[PDB]
């Protein structure tokens, strides 16, 4: 009943409508941080020059963009990798110019949502749950780290990590086509496979468990109210389920243990998702999609184009138009 | 060959598993 | 390349690399043998 | 009155020779025996008020001198465009392949 | 002492001139005969004010001052050029290279950005007649050329430029292009500017000067889309002269 | 099409004589370019200078001509630049620097010949994919 | 306007948020 | 910027017609019970 | 009671068997370092730099100052067979007691000896257990530090006259350069630990974590934890696990980065040059070209109102422009001739670049680390043609992988040992939902 005792008991209470938690603690302030500068800055913050060629583009609405175009401007690529707090700029307005807000959003956001995951454990253990929806959360927190972080890191400036915009995050990634070519990465195929397995896994549950709702209610009445929150005994007929597609496939190709069901949703959209972060995370130290570019030549030797040339060809078309003014040199290095 | 070590060697491997299963063994 | 003694043995060492991947694999011989216990 | 001036200068002579106050200095490796030695001379010593002044650099050889007279008709000389020649343009126009 | 580049890195004295100790008062003196050079002529701009435009009758608009927001970029360094007598004891300053102009951004108040190309390219700067010596009292007072602050493959965000781009507004088939003809050809402006610099420390020894500076050129046109601003630079500078 | 003795017939040296390479030189010529050549001139380009390709017609305007075997094989040996007033063998690989570019070193006579010939028959396979860049892709 | 109008629509959602938390219909077991 | 004009009337019942729709099912919802 | 695919886990209290999977599995590493280097070396040209080969560990080797002379040139292959022969004889001596003790041994050895038995809940034996490999761990940083003092050498990227193996006479001591690394910003012109860019520091390093290794492994085998930290832990196999889970995946994370920016101990002389590196030698690829041209490169402006080859950082250094702006922290022994107190110095650039370094930028800029996965060197667009792509690129991406990978270990493991510890990790009480029996939230 000393000072601490009471405010760690209030930190780590169950009864508080909100978990607050140990990793509550660093995520409120971070996340608090990160989200009232990137409202500010997405409505008023002025030109940014992300490429470092005094080239300022502008991101908020009240310098002409709407909710599509609009986004919070990387940093300057002067800046690189440096660290550009508030208080190493000469003024705010210099600040602004070189796109601090980027930096201060993405490093507070990146660690609140750390904490968002540590907290997930936290809670689950406060309330003698088993412990690894965080994991699942680990896969999206890879996913932004890869985009904020770690490929600028490969590539030496915050200047080509995702825009904090909606057109920004196409610019984004139609440049990783034309300099990576995401599209001929396996582990993009993998996340791929993830995301359309995982929606197609979403339909197909859903859709089983309520073809087969158990008779509750009249037509009268949302058959959702022939459920209670609460009751202890299930709500569908599995056993129904399973009958009918193991019909539609064959009768192995079915789930009939609910707790392998689940766990098998978990597992295919989150094991997919960590692929693609990883396959961004390798492509930020340029190890590259396939290159099957000429490799079908003739007796003579003449080049037959394959789809992966005509690929080639428009990757070459983003190659040479982005960032029209910031090549001085054949080679986009990086 | 290449291909003449890599069998006996990926051969060595089920090998094992064969005399003990049939010896009736420790697996 | 090998110093010429051993020169007899480039075929084999070419493939001695893969052979940790081999005991992955052997687990699951071993696994399928016993019916997965 | 609002005129494109690097489309103007594709109407001169500057569009069908080398223009030797104008040009940049890759397009001296058309002709045998130009580049890099002479066209680096050339380019330093820019502008010229004809064609044959080039032949007045000092320090040029007789072999080159006899180079330049073989190439004088592959040359011509404009008005300098600054367009054309600031920036260091005339050594790198920012075009590769 | 000399520092090393691993004491000056990171801390922005890279972009700032040396200084001569203000025991430095000394005079250089000039033989008609011999020949000089400026080895390094250095010039830090420390404040830029920008001409305001006073909108109604003939008021003339003051020089305000404005904020740097491009950091510690600024500086002119290793300009090197000959330093002539001419038949009127008068000395001239003709700038042949060096690191000659710095893109500027400053920003006025209101959030205007002005871009500028501080320059001394082409720089000729002259004294008075009979100087035969350099002293705390000599005064430089030339003139140099300001190209266009973007090269001619510069794009606009459309893709429009002089030697490279598009020549139409593309994203506008059927629009009249009268309106946007001044948008649409872009134009490559040379202007001069002017400079004074006022020799205040001379060290007699070393042939090192320093002392003040104040230029006075326009600022960038966006390859003619809009009209240039008045900008008025002030700052130190440093100079090392060496007989040829 | 295929790789004929017509296609394999190219010049010798400047007096007009012709050689006819054989499909496996070629194929060697192939494999000894990528292996001491392709890094800086992948496709018949110049990576660390693209105002000079190993075109042919650009070839023929060099200083000694290089657009045969002989001139060929002398440029491996001792380099110079396109008007050849400078030799650059301290910035160019060669069998006169094979001391600092340690791929010549195990390059023989017919291996020069060999790279030489790949560069000759090539753009007649090719066209202008052959020095052309990526526009040509 | 249309400034004001992203921003109005931006707020009435965050406001929603506060009630769809603090004044959702409670859940009540069984 | 040069925007549609009924851009903002669009926007304002597309918001407000489908909201009030809503609003009226509820409140009628609460007082039966 | 564990399925066949949690199998390992039925040896958490068998410590016998638990032996042998350890020791069995330290063959397998030892083997692999072997068999590898061998097949590195049977593929070996000395002609060719080593990583246009593929190479990953001879250049460690190397680095060491084995088999190399002035300018990374190989010189003699035989110290390579012979750190691959002895890693693969003694991968069998490990394979041969780690099957022994998994397979005939006693399955748990608490009975056969209390020195070697132990309970994981046993903190005394625990530390001390952990002291013992702390003391070995510290042995290992010393013979690094004999081999540079005593034996040989290591190889010096920064060395004069294009590098060269080198007597390390007087290790960095002076703690605060030593743990001044360790508190340098990770953010760019400082880097934190990757910035090391000289061998007195890497060997000071070594004498320090040797010493701090002993002695902390000396004061835990004699201490046993106070009482915070017997509160603060969970004591459990797993739990342990789950702790060196976590170090090994922030180890993997640096040394990602170590390999991708340290050209000091990755000298780029045998792993290709980084990303940075190759980005810088490209500008000064083309500044020289055009120099050579007649151009004058400190004044002239680009396309941006920028200089195209010169321009200031920032804080005013004069580094090179275009997008390798961004990589202006470099450093490298080609390039650092040319710097003065401002950056790189104009008077330098014009009249003291060397053919050497000329040479050196051009295979630089065409050994940039980008390639594709199936070994096309270049950008993504780049024809087939190269193969290569840089050990920089293999060793940063599989370490990031491996590391990711380590980290979701980690919390996998640590959430079910915190579990396991307060007994609910199969699942909830039917009869005793802690939720169940608290107030509602609302
Ligand atoms: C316990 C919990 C820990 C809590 C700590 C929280 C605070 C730490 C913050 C970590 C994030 C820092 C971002 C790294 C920024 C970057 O520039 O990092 C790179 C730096 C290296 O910096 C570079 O270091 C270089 C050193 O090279 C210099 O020196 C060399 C000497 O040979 C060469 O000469 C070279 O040319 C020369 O430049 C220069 O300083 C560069 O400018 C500089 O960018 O690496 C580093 O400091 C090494 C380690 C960084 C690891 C960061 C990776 C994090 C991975 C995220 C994991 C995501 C997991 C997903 C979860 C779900
Ligand atoms: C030092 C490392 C280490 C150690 C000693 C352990 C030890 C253990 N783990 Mg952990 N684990 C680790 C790292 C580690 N783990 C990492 C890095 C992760 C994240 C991926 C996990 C994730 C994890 C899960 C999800 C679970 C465990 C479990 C377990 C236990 C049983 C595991 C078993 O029998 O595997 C059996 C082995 C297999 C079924 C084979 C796995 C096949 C892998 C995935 C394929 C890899 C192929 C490779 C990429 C190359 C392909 C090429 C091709 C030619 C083959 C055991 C205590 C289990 C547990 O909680 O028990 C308490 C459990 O359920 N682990
Ligand atoms: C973990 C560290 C590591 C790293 C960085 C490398 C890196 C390299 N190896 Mg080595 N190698 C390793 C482990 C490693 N290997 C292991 C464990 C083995 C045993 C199988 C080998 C066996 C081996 C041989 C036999 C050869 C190489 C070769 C190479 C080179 C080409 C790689 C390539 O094309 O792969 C292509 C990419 C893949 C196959 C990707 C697989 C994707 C995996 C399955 C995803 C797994 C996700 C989970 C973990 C490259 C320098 C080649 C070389 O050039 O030799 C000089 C070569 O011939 N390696
Ligand atoms: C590095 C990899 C590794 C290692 C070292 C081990 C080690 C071990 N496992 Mg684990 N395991 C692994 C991978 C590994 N496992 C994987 C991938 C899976 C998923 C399929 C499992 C699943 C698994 C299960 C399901 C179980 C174990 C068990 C065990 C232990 C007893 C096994 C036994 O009696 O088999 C007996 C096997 C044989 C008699 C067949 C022959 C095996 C020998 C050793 C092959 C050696 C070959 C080699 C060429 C010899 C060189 C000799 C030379 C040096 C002289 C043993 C310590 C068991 C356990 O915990 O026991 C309580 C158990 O129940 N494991
Ligand atoms: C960390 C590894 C490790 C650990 C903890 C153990 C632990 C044990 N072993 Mg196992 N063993 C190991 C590795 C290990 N062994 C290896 C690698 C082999 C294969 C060669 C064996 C083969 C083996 C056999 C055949 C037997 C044991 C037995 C035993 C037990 C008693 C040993 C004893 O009294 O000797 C105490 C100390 C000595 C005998 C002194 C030996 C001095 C050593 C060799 C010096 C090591 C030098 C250096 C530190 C490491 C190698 C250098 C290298 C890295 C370059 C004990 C539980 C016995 C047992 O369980 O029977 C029931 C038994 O019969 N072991
Ligand atoms: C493998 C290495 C290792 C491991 C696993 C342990 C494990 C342990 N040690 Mg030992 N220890 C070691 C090496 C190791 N030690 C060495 C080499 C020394 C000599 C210096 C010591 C000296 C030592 C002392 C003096 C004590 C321990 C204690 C303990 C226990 C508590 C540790 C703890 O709470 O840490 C958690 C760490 C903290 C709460 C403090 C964090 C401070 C760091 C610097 C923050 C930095 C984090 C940041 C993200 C990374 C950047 C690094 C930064 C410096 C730049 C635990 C059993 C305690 C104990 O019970 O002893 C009986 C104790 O008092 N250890
Ligand atoms: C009450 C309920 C109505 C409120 C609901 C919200 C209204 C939503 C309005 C949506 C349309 C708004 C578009 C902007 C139009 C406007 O601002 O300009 C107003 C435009 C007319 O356009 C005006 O025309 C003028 C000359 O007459 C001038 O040219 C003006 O510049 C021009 O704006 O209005 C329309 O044409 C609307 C009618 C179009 C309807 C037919 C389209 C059929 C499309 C098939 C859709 C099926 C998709 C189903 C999806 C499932
Ligand atoms: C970069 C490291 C290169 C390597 C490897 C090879 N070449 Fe090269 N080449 C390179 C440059 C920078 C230049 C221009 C040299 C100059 O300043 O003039 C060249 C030029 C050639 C030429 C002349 C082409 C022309 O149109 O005149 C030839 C014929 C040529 N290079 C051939 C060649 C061969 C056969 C190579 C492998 C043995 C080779 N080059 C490698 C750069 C590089
Ligand atoms: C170095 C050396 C050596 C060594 C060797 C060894 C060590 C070996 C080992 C080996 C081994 C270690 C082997 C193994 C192998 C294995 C295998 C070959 C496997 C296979 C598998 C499979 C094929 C699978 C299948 C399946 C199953 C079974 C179930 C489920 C499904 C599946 C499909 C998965 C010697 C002596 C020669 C000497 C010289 C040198
Ligand atoms: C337990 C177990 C396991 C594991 C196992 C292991 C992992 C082991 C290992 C082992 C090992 C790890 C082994 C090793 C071996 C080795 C050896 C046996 C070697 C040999 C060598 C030699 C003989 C050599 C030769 C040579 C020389 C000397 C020189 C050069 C050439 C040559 C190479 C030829 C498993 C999972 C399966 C299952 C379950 C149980
Ligand atoms: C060698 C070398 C060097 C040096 C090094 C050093 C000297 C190092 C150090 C290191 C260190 C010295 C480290 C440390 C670390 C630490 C850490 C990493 C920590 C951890 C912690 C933790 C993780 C915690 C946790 C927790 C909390 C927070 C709360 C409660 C619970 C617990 C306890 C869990 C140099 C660079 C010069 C150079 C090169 C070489
Ligand atoms: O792709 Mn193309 O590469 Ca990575 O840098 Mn060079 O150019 Mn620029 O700034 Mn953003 O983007
Ligand atoms: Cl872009
Ligand atoms: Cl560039």
């Amino acid at each position: 009943a000393n000072l601490w005792e009471r405010f760690c008991n209030w930190v780590t209470s169950t009864d508080n409508r909100l978990y607050v938690g140990w990793f509550g603690v660093i995520m409120i302030p971070t996340l608090l941080a990160a989200t009232i500068c990137f409202v500010i800055a997405f409505i008023a913050a002025p030109p940014v020059d992300i490429d470092g060629i005094r080239e300022p583009v502008s991101g908020s609405l009240l310098y002409g963009n709407n909710i599509i175009t609009g986004a919070v401007v990387p940093s300057s690529n002067a800046i690189g990798l440096h660290f550009y707090p508030i208080w190493e700029a000469a003024s705010l307005d210099e600040w602004l110019y070189n796109g601090g807000p980027y930096q201060l959003i993405i490093f507070h956001f990146l660690l609140g949502a750390s904490c968002y995951m540590g907290r997930q454990w936290e809670l689950s253990y406060r309330l003698g749950m088993r412990p690894w929806i965080c994991v699942a959360y680990s896969a999206p927190l890879a996913s932004a780290f890869a985009v904020f972080l770690i490929y600028p890191i490969g590539q030496g400036s915050f200047s080509d990590g995702m825009p904090l915009g909606i057109s920004g995050t196409f610019n984004f990634m139609i440049v990783f086509q034309a300099e990576h070519n995401i599209l001929m990465h396996p582990f993009h195929q993998l996340g791929v496979a993830g995301v359309f397995g995982g929606a197609l896994f979403c339909a197909m549950h859903g859709s089983l468990v309520t073809s087969s709702l158990i008779r509750e209610t009249t037509e009268t009445e949302s058959a959702n109210y022939g459920y209670k929150f609460g009751q202890e005994e299930e709500t569908y007929n599995i056993v129904a389920a399973h009958g009918y597609f193991g019909r539609l496939i064959f009768q192995y190709a079915s789930f009939n243990n609910s707790r392998s069901l689940h766990f098998f949703l978990a597992a295919w959209p989150v094991v997919g998702v960590w692929f693609t972060a990883l396959g961004i995370s390798t492509m930020a130290f340029n190890l590259n999609g396939f290159n099957f570019n000429h490799s079908v030549i003739d007796a003579k030797g003449n080049v037959i184009n394959t789809w992966a040339d005509i690929i080639n060809r428009a990757n070459l078309g983003m190659e040479v138009m982005h960032e029209r003014n910031a090549h001085n040199f054949p080679l986009d290095l990086a | 060959a290449q291909l003449t070590m890599i069998a006996m060697i990926g051969i060595a491997g089920p090998m094992i598993i064969f005399l003990l299963a049939v010896r009736r063994g420790n697996l | 390349k090998l110093p010429e003694a051993y020169a007899i043995f480039d075929p084999l060492v070419d493939v001695l690399p893969v052979i940790p991947v081999l005991f992955l694999a052997l687990a699951f011989v071993w696994q399928a043998a016993v019916g997965f216990r | 009155e609002l005129v494109n001036v690097v489309d103007e200068k594709l109407g001169t002579a500057y569009g069908e020779k080398i223009d030797l106050n104008n040009t940049n200095i890759a397009a001296f490796i058309q002709y045998r025996g130009l580049y890099p030695t002479l066209a680096k001379l050339i380019v330093k010593n820019a502008p010229y008020e004809s064609v044959e002044d080039v032949l007045n650099i000092p320090g040029l050889t007789e072999r080159q001198k006899q180079i330049l007279r073989e190439n004088l008709e592959h040359f011509t000389v404009t008005e300098v465009e600054t367009a054309l020649v600031e920036g260091g343009d005339r050594y790198n126009n920012g075009l590769y392949k | 002492q000399t520092l090393t580049y691993d004491d000056i890195v990171g801390t922005g004295l890279a972009n700032k001139c040396p200084t001569l100790d203000d025991t430095a008062r000394g005079a250089y003196p000039i033989d008609s005969s011999q020949t000089y050079r400026i080895a390094r002529l250095c010039l830090q701009p420390t404040t830029f004010l920008v001409k305001e435009e006073p909108k109604n009758k003939r008021q003339e608009a003051e020089f305000v001052p404005t904020k740097l927001v491009t950091r510690e970029t600024t500086s002119l360094d290793q300009i090197q050029g000959e330093l002539k007598v001419n038949s009127d004891g008068s000395l001239t300053f003709v700038e042949e290279d060096g690191i000659d102009f710095q893109p500027v951004t400053v920003q006025m108040a209101g959030g205007e950005r002005i871009p500028l190309l501080f320059t001394v390219k082409n720089l000729v700067a002259s004294t008075q007649p009979n100087v035969t010596s350099i002293t705390t009292s000599t005064d430089f007072k030339g003139e140099f050329n300001v190209p266009s602050y973007r090269t001619a493959n510069f794009l606009d965000p459309k893709g429009r430029g002089l030697a490279s781009g598009y020549d139409s507004a593309i994203a506008l088939p059927q629009a009249k292009e009268e309106e946007l003809a001044r948008a649409n050809v872009k134009r490559f402006s040379l202007t001069k500017g002017q400079i004074s610099l006022n020799v205040a420390k001379v060290d007699g020894r070393t042939g090192e000067i320093a002392g003040t500076f104040e230029s006075e050129q326009l600022s960038d046109d966006d390859m003619g889309a809009h009209e240039p601003h008045e900008v008025k630079i002030q700052g130190v500078f440093y100079a090392s002269i060496e007989p040829a | 099409a295929e790789l004929t003795p017509e296609v394999l017939t190219v010049p010798l040296n400047s007096e007009g004589k012709t050689i006819t390479l054989t499909e496996k030189q070629y194929l060697e010529g192939k494999r000894l370019f990528q292996y001491a050549c392709a890094s800086c001139h992948v496709g018949g380009i110049t990576k660390t200078n693209p105002s000079l390709d190993l075109r042919t017609e650009t070839l023929a305007l060099a200083t000694p001509p290089r657009d045969n075997i002989e001139g060929l094989v002398d440029y491996m040996k001792n380099p110079t630049t396109y008007d050849g007033e400078q030799e650059i063998a301290e910035v160019h690989p060669s069998l006169r620097s094979a001391d600092i570019f340690p791929k010549m070193r195990n390059l023989t006579e017919k291996d020069l010949v060999a790279i030489a010939g790949h560069i000759l028959v090539e753009p007649k396979i090719l066209g202008d994919k052959w020095g052309g860049g990526k526009v040509y892709y | 306007m249309e400034t004001i109008t992203y921003v109005f629509i931006f707020a009435c959602i965050i406001a929603l948020f506060f009630f769809a938390i603090f004044f959702r219909e409670p859940p009540r077991i069984t | 910027m040069e925007v549609n004009q009924l851009g903002l009337i669009a926007t304002a019942l597309f918001v407000l017609v489908p909201s009030v729709f809503l609003i009226i099912l509820y409140v009628q919802t609460e007082s039966q019970q | 009671g564990f399925a066949w695919w949690a199998g390992n886990a039925r040896l958490i209290n068998l410590s016998g068997k638990l032996l042998g999977a350890h020791v069995a599995h330290a063959g397998l590493i030892v083997f692999w370092a072997g068999a590898m280097t061998l097949f590195e070396l049977a593929h070996f040209i000395p002609e060719k730099p080593m990583y246009e080969q593929g190479l990953i560990l001879i250049p460690h080797i190397a680095t060491l100052g084995w088999g190399v002379g002035p300018g990374g040139e190989v010189v003699d292959t035989f110290p390579f067979f012979v750190v691959g022969v002895v890693h693969l004889i003694s991968s069998a001596v490990l394979g041969f007691g780690g099957v022994y003790h998994a397979i005939r041994g006693p399955e748990t050895l608490e009975e056969y000896s209390s020195f070697f038995g132990y309970d994981w809940k046993d903190k005394n034996k625990m530390t001390t257990i952990l002291g013992f490999h702390l003391i070995v761990l510290g042995i290992g940083a010393l013979l690094l530090v004999a081999k540079a003092m005593f034996f040989g050498g290591l190889y010096d990227t920064w060395a004069p006259g294009g590098g060269d193996v080198r007597v390390i006479t007087n290790p960095t001591l002076d703690p605060r350069v030593i743990f001044g690394y360790l508190l340098k910003s990770p953010f760019g012109g400082e880097g934190w630990i990757v910035s090391v860019n000289n061998l007195e520091d890497v060997v000071g390093g070594h004498i320090w974590i040797g010493l701090i290794c002993i002695a902390g492994g000396i004061w835990h085998i004699l201490t046993t934890p106070f009482g915070w930290a017997r509160r603060a832990f969970i004591w459990s196999g797993e739990a342990y696990l789950s702790y060196s889970l976590g170090a090994l995946s922030m180890m993997g994370f640096i040394a990602t980065c170590f390999v991708w920016f340290n050209n000091t101990v990755y000298p780029s002389e045998f792993y290709g040059p980084t990303g940075p590196e190759a980005s810088q030698a490209q500008a000064m690829t083309f500044l020289i070209r055009d120099q050579k041209l007649g151009a004058n490169v400190g004044s002239a402006q680009g396309p941006t109102g920028l200089g195209k080859y010169l321009m200031r950082s920032p804080t005013g250094e004069i580094i090179f422009g275009g997008e390798t702006m961004r990589f202006w922290d470099f450093r490298g022994p080609w390039l650092e001739p040319l710097r003065g107190p401002n950056g790189l110095d104009l008077n330098k650039i014009k009249n003291d670049i060397q053919p050497w370094q000329e040479r050196r930028a051009a295979e630089y800029m065409t050994h940039a680390p980008l390639g594709s996965l199936n070994s096309v060197g270049g950008v993504a667009t780049e024809i087939n043609s190269v193969n290569f792509v840089s050990p920089r690129s293999w060793l940063a991406t599989s370490h990031f992988v491996l590391a990711f990978f380590f980290l979701v270990g980690h919390l996998w493991h640590a959430g079910r040992a915190r579990a396991a510890a307060a007994g609910f990790e199969k699942g909830i009480d039917r009869e005793s939902e802690p939720v169940l029996s608290m107030p509602s939230l609302d």
